[PDB]
């Protein structure tokens, strides 16, 4: 569902291990975006596939 | 420790002589 | 999408330069920070007090294994021996014989909890719902030969827990 | 067909005795930076050994093979990779003796 | 037909089908033959001796700007005359998709190492070298990784037992970690899940 | 209004009636409902945390061997069966049998 | 990352390594009583980011 | 313990309403019955 | 959980977080819950349904070959080349 | 129990020995080489779970079984054979504790294990006696083990018994000791040279020996005694000692009196004295040399002999000057036989 | 009727960086300093 999900990603720069830290960090805050889309958006179904 | 009792029960020599 | 973590710099305004030399010879962020863990030693501890106090569960979770009862006191389980099958550490070793009345019965059910590995599948596996993760988690033993559990024990541990493990399915096998 | 490396045999059996002298050569140090306390000879007495272990071994490539597996061993042994418990894995010395005779094996086992 | 099976678009089978035929065309050396998975993975074969030139224009551009090995697999299968079956994953970044080279090898014929090609292959011709026995040429290092030191036998052999033929202990007469005959306790069950009844008609080999 | 904290310590020094010995222990302090059951003795609480809710006391005379202040009180000591479901929040809602 | 083993552990029974996921889809459903825990956790873990 | 009353086929489960043993049919009267595993007879 | 702190400690803190005080869970979601019912599944109609049509390990088919070589023209690509993303519109920059 | 698969560890065999103080140097070797069989053991402590840990491994989970006992109880001692199919004697002391008198030690013990050997029908019995066991003036140790000697032999004559001709090995209280009398100064020799003479047997051969002894249908009531290869003179010897532990060598005579008033100065720790008139007995008697008896090579077994493995016994009291070198170097030490 | 857990609302949360601006001029730091030095030395 990542197709219905957005968030930005964060590119770095430097390439040294703090662009990467703050990518990391960047990172964490975007999927703590998608933690909301998904709770606004989680439909009522089945979980199991039909197919015994 | 072990469970289910035994396996082949051989059989063995009689008393008797002869 | 793609966003510039970094990429900003910093302004040659003399106030800012200023600012940014203070801020070295003044040392403002690591004070900042040194602040903040003063912050945090004002916050309520978290621990909690084990033992006097255990900390949250879920019905869901997996345990000590327990082989249990009919409320008859008749025993569940039937030897359909798949939880021997789709074991992945195979921790389950059977040995069914037939019952004197001619019912199928286990002789040696046993699982050792030195190759278990907690994963739950005979939880599922089992039609007649006999043997059952119990929500016990804390049997560390001394030796490795206890570990090994045989049949009785199981029984055993049916026996201390049932209100406990029916409680859980109890409140579980709707999502089942 | 592609050859790994000696063309025919006897180019690649050079190989091998230029293997033995830096094994044998290597050998003393060996015993002095492990502490090893095996007999001094002892490893080289093994190490003539294991060169006897495929001595009728007359493919063409699969001797060259043999040399490429036998390189990395020396190659451990001159890093200080591998251990005293790795190095001294060859001499099997905690094995209960196995005689080959039919009758001794007779009594001991159900055997092959 | 909709809410279970997956849709398969067909679009991107046309392309990396035509891409194939394109590929096909440009250098057909060597190309033995081009399927594509209808699941949308193409995957192109290669004669040994033909690895290196064809990864090379594989980086090179035309369209195949595949950068960076995803990974070099090496499948293995006792029967063939060749038994060895190695596979190299591909990526292109720009017009982001996958492709799959491979190749196949005997026990004994030294292929050579495509560590220049793909640049990131280094740890992976060490890999294979010490979980099978084949050898890439032209490779600056192989020796053992994943294992102990002797070992010896490759794993992953496809024969060769799991629980191989040796086993460490611990020994305090001699004071020391040793090695000694697997010995092992409970032996590892063997189920025989596979059932008769051929579950798949759509492929299925002719009987010949 | 430290004052008023502080009272708080005088009225559970009161409350909890020897408190010294239950520090010598179960390490303090405020208690709270005290209802119990189990095998021997045990106890209970509630106050305010997802986790400090619900406390524990173990049995003076225990199982067997006496286990009290200054003593070695066992983890497995609690009453087996229903009384955990409600000490580790399966069901504290669920108040103990 | 506790509280977040909480869930692990709510959802699949186990702390950690939560055989969930399946090949057909997932596992049990997931109990009534989450989604609004894992809101009350969301909403404030920006804060402890943010000091981090 | 003592066998339920029956004329004829009846359900089994071993009373446990999706806890018990799966769904079976017992199907005697008069005669002895059973079972599964739930000794459930069915003499009577 | 007094006034004579909470206000230093968020001074010194420079964030207040008596708004949260995410650092511990004074009253979160009650433990037992109403029965779940749950949900049915799209396929569980009796009235029409056919397996030989819901398959889908059965729609698997051989892989589409070419060429097989073992047994103008214009140049063209894998897949038309992905567009340069937008930037972040709202938080261009970190 | 018929014997099953190679031998192994995890090999059955009908072997349930039972091990008595094998806390000590020997017979923690022959428990291993009972476990290298995979022969289960029943090992039961005196003294405390802790020293006996390093002992579990050597075991496969259900082999080895530790069982609380009591020599001095009867039934204590029922305990433990009460299954074994054999019982082994390795019960030893140097320095006679107080509550164990140094006579039960070596009598009573032995005693209440042969005849309870009797009573459970045990299928073999063993026993240890130094080979100076033979009765002598000096030293009370020689004695009393040839009591309980002759009393076991009284009391379950078929049993074969152990005469060991000194083994030297790693966790040795002998070689490590007068590797350890350097930290005196000297070496108090009461008159140097010829004045005593002793040979060695390897540790390692000693455990292989009595599993043999089990492995051998022969071994029943006949007294076996193990002697190593070489014959070695106290003084060479070491000589020999310190030519490996590479210290600094002082011979220091002593008229004879002197060390046994030594030997009364050192008894008197509460804890395990360094050294104990007894022990001053253990040292200036010489071995015999008598080999009609059967013994280590009766078994089958050839000794191992000393001069290649004293280096690694003595290599932990090297300074760290010399502390790698090849043993080699040394110098085989003559043999005066 | 059924029921399961689709979401009952659920407010937005908060996830951008908000680091206050606490701490102040530049200026400022080096006047209290220098006027704290001369009051010193006086
Ligand atoms: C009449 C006029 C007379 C004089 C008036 C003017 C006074 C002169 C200016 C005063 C400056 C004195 C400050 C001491 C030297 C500071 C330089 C120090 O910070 O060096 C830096 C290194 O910084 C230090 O190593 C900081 C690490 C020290 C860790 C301990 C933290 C101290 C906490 C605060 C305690 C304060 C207690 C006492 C307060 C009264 C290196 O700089 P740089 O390489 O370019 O980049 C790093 C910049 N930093 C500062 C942000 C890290
Ligand atoms: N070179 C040698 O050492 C030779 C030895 N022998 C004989 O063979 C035997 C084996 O020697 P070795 O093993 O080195 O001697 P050890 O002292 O090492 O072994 C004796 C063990 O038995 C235990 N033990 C015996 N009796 C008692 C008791 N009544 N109460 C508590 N513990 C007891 C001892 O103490 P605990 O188990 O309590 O720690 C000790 O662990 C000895 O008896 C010795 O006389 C013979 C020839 C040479
Ligand atoms: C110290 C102990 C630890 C190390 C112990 C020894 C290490 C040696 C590792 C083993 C490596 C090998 O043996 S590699 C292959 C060796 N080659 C052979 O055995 C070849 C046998 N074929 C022969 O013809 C041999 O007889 C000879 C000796 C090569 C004949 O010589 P040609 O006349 O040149
Ligand atoms: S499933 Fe439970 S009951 Fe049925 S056989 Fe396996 S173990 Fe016995
Ligand atoms: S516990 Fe998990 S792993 Fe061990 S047996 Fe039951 S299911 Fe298989």
């Amino acid at each position: 569902v990542y197709d219905q999900v957005e968030f930005d990603v964060p590119i770095g720069s430097r390439g040294d291990c703090y662009d990467r830290y703050l990518c990391r960090v960047e990172e964490m805050r975007q999927s703590l975006r998608i933690i909301s889309q998904c709770l606004n958006k989680m439909p009522p179904g089945e979980i199991k596939v039909d197919d015994a | 420790y072990s469970t289910t009792r035994k396996k082949i029960q051989e059989w063995v020599p009689p008393s008797t002589p002869y | 999408t793609y966003k510039f973590v970094n990429m900003r710099e910093p302004s040659m305004d003399m106030k800012s330069v200023t600012d940014r030399a203070a801020q070295t010879l003044l040392w403002t962020e690591l004070v900042r920070g040194l602040g903040m863990t003063l912050s945090y030693l004002f916050r309520e501890p978290a621990t909690i007090n084990y033992p006097f106090e255990k900390g949250p569960l879920s019905p869901r979770f997996r345990g000590e294994h327990a082989l249990r009862r009919y409320p008859s006191g008749e025993e569940r389980c039937i030897a359909c021996k798949l939880c021997e099958a789709v074991c992945p550490a195979q921790a389950i070793t059977i040995e069914a014989e037939p019952r004197a009345d001619g019912s199928r019965r286990t002789t040696r059910y046993d699982i050792d909890m030195t190759k278990c590995i907690y994963c739950g599948f005979c939880q599922e596996a089992c039609p007649v719902d006999a043997i059952v993760e119990g929500p016990n988690f804390e049997f560390s033993t001394e030796t490795h030969e206890e570990l090994l559990y045989n049949k009785e024990k199981l029984l055993n541990n049916g026996d201390k827990w049932e209100a406990e493990i029916a409680a859980n399915i109890q409140a579980d096998y709707l999502y089942r | 067909v592609k050859p790994i490396f000696s063309r025919d045999m006897n180019e690649a059996k050079r190989r091998v005795r230029e293997l033995y002298r830096a094994w044998y050569r290597e050998v003393p140090n060996t015993v002095h930076l492990f502490q090893l306390d095996i007999s001094v000879k002892q490893g080289r007495d093994k190490v003539r050994e294991m060169f006897m272990k495929n001595a009728h071994v007359t493919d063409p490539r699969v001797v060259d093979l043999l040399v490429i597996k036998g390189k990395m061993e020396l190659e451990e042994t001159i890093n200080v990779w591998k251990q005293r418990t790795h190095i001294m894995r060859f001499f099997h010395e905690t094995e209960a003796p196995r005689p080959t005779d039919f009758l001794s094996k007779f009594y001991v086992g159900h055997d092959p | 037909t909709r809410p279970t099976i997956r849709p398969r678009n067909d679009v991107v089978h046309k392309q990396l089908s035509a891409f194939g035929q394109y590929v096909a065309e440009i250098l057909p050396k060597y190309v033995q033959q081009v399927q594509v998975s209808c699941f949308n993975e193409l995957e192109i074969f290669i004669h040994p001796d033909g690895v290196i030139p064809v990864l090379t224009f594989l980086r090179d551009h035309t369209n195949a700007q595949f950068k960076s090995l995803a990974d070099l697999t090496a499948v293995d299968v006792p029967t063939r005359q060749n038994r060895f079956e190695i596979v190299y994953n591909l990526l292109s970044l720009r017009f982001n998709s996958r492709i799959r080279v491979k190749t196949y090898t005997d026990e004994l014929t030294p292929i050579e190492s495509s560590v220049t090609v793909y640049k990131a292959a280094n740890w992976y011709e060490r890999e294979i070298w010490d979980m099978f026995g084949v050898f890439f040429a032209n490779h600056p290092d192989l020796r053992r990784i994943l294992t102990d030191y002797g070992f010896e036998g490759h794993p992953f052999r496809k024969d060769f037992p799991l629980s191989g033929y040796v086993e460490l202990r611990y020994d305090d007469e001699v004071k020391r970690v040793v090695a000694e005959p697997v010995e092992l306790a409970q032996e590892f069950r063997k189920f025989d899940l596979n059932s008769p009844w051929e579950a798949f008609p759509a492929y299925r080999q002719p009987p010949e | 209004m430290e004052l008023v904290q502080v009272l708080r310590r005088g009225l559970q020094q009161v409350s909890g009636h020897g408190g010294l010995r239950g520090y010598l222990r179960v390490l303090f302090r405020a208690n709270d409902v005290r209802v119990g059951t189990l095998v021997g003795e045990d106890k209970y609480g509630n106050k305010y945390y997802e986790d400090n809710k619900q406390f524990f006391g173990r049995h003076r005379w225990v199982i067997y061997t006496t286990e009290m202040n200054g003593r070695d009180t066992f983890w497995d000591v609690d009453g087996s069966m229903v009384p955990p479901e409600w000490h580790r929040w399966l069901h504290c809602m669920t108040d103990d049998p | 990352r506790e509280k977040m083993f909480e869930f692990y552990e709510r959802v699949s029974g186990a702390r950690m390594h939560a055989a969930y996921i399946r090949p057909g889809g997932v596992h049990q459903d997931l109990p009534l009583g989450l989604l609004d825990d894992i809101y009350e956790f969301s909403k404030n873990f920006s804060f402890r980011i943010d000091e981090l | 313990p003592v066998s339920e009353v029956g004329s004829r086929v009846i359900s089994c489960d071993g009373g446990g309403g999706a806890l018990g043993h799966p769904r079976v049919y017992i199907n005697l009267d008069k005669e002895t019955k059973t079972g599964t595993c739930g000794y459930c007879g069915l003499q009577f | 959980a007094t006034r004579v702190i909470q206000l230093l400690r968020n001074w010194a803190s420079g964030r207040d977080l008596q708004a949260k005080l995410q650092l511990r869970y004074q009253e979160i979601s009650k433990r037992t819950q109403p029965p779940p019912k749950l949900p049915v599944g799209p396929s569980h109609k009796l009235s029409n349904n056919y397996y030989c049509t819901r398959d889908g390990r059965r729609e698997a088919m051989p892989p589409s070959i070419v060429m097989s070589s073992q047994k103008e023209k214009k140049a063209v690509t894998p897949a038309p080349p992905i567009k340069r993303w937008e930037l972040s519109k709202d938080q261009p920059y970190l | 129990l018929i014997p099953h698969g190679k031998g192994g560890r995890s090999s059955v065999s009908g072997i349930v020995a039972t091990v008595f103080g094998a806390t000590g140097f020997l017979g923690r070797y022959v428990v291993n080489h009972l476990g290298r069989m995979g022969s289960q053991v029943i090992v039961p402590y005196r003294c405390e779970p802790y020293d006996t840990m390093h002992l579990r491994p050597m075991g496969d989970l259900g082999q080895i079984i530790f069982m609380e006992w009591n020599g001095k109880d009867k039934d204590s001692i029922r305990k433990v054979v009460e299954h074994s199919n054999v019982v082994i004697n390795l019960v030893g002391r140097e320095w006679e504790t107080k509550n164990f008198d140094f006579e039960d030690v070596f009598v009573k013990i032995p005693h209440a294990i042969a005849q309870v050997s009797k009573e459970a029908g045990v299928e073999k019995l063993i026993h240890i006696s130094h080979l100076n066991a033979d009765i002598k003036s000096p030293s009370r140790y020689l004695r009393s083990k040839a009591v309980g000697e002759k009393e076991v032999r009284a009391a379950f004559p078929e049993a074969t018994i152990i005469k060991p001709s000194d083994i030297f090995g790693r966790e040795d209280r002998f070689l490590n000791y007068f590797a350890s009398m350097r930290w005196f100064g000297g070496v108090p020799l009461i008159s140097l040279g010829k004045e005593t003479v002793k040979q060695p047997v390897y540790i390692v051969d000693v455990s292989k020996g009595i599993i043999n002894a089990i492995k051998d249908p022969d071994a029943k009531g006949k007294t076996f005694a193990f002697v190593g290869p070489n014959r070695y003179l106290l003084f060479d010897l070491v000589q020999y000692i310190f030519a490996v532990a590479y210290r600094p060598f002082l011979p220091y005579p002593l008229p004879h009196f002197a060390y046994r008033w030594v030997g009364r100065l050192f008894e008197v720790s509460p804890f395990e004295p360094w050294t104990t008139r007894d022990k001053v007995e253990r040292v200036h008697m010489s071995d015999m040399t008598l080999p009609h008896l059967p013994g280590l090579e009766d078994l089958g077994i050839q000794a191992t002999p000393l001069e290649l493995k004293a280096i690694e016994v003595l290599r932990r009291h090297r300074t760290y000057r010399w502390l790698t070198s090849e043993m080699e170097d040394v110098k085989p030490a003559k043999t005066v036989n | 009727k059924q029921d399961m857990p689709p979401p009952g609302g659920y407010g937005p949360i908060d996830y951008k960086r908000n680091l206050p601006r606490r701490g102040l001029s530049g200026y400022s730091m080096f006047a209290v300093g220098i006027g704290t030095l001369l009051f010193g030395y006086w």
